[PDB]
């Protein structure tokens, strides 16, 4: 999701009556599910022999 | 004066903000009214025998 506010009339912003600032933001959701966890293998080793 | 005008000009930067505010005023004017008059008196004998 992308929200863009460009400088100008769209940012009247009483605390700044000229609207010389703008911004843009991105936002999303994420989730993870696992089926059959026994099918994933991990080996933890040291490096650099 | 040139110096005072230059030193108080409304300059603006990139960020803007609450940087320049002004105001306005009004006043009132009045009027009045007065009454004047005067009168005169006389008698009848001071008219017929003149």
């Amino acid at each position: 999701k992308i929200i863009t506010k460009r400088p100008g009339e769209a940012t009247a912003d009483r605390s700044d009556p000229y609207g010389e600032m703008g911004f843009m933001s991105i936002k999303w959701y994420y989730g993870f599910m696992v089926f059959r966890p026994e099918w994933i293998a991990l080996l933890k080793t040291v490096a650099r022999l | 004066d040139v110096g005072n005008i230059t030193a108080k000009m409304p300059t603006l930067t990139e960020i803007g903000g609450r940087v320049n505010r002004v105001g306005f005023k009004r006043v009132e004017i009045k009027g009045k009214l007065e009454k004047y008059g005067f009168f005169r008196e006389y008698t009848q004998e001071q008219l017929d025998f003149d």
